[PDB]
């Protein structure tokens, strides 16, 4: 449960410094429905469609 | 109806594609576009380089 780090100055310190890098591509059956659109102030203001 | 719609819906997306594809003219070029007019071109700035 307690393995000392004799060669290191601090035994209780976390000697390592890890950097992870993961990339995953996962085909899935989720719907991924549509992307809405913003509203134009000109429409409903100047009555382009009347 | 459902023909004015399915046309206004499609025609609306065309308007949306002009304000963003032609910035610095939003809510003004689309109005002129519908009536068949144009804007003054020389007033607008433009980009020369981007590195």
């Amino acid at each position: 449960a307690d393995l000392p780090q004799y060669p290191f100055a601090d035994q209780q310190a976390e000697v390592c410094t890890y950097v992870v890098q993961s990339t995953a591509v996962m085909p899935t059956p989720m719907i991924f429905g549509p992307s809405p659109v913003e509203q134009l102030a000109v429409i409903e203001t100047e009555d382009l469609f009347e | 109806d459902f023909y004015n719609a399915q046309k206004m819906d499609e025609l609306t997306r065309v308007m949306r594609k002009i304000c963003d594809d032609n910035p610095e003219y939003g809510e003004e070029m689309v109005l002129r576009w519908a009536h068949g007019l144009s804007v003054d071109p020389g007033r607008v700035p433009f980009l020369l380089a981007e590195k």
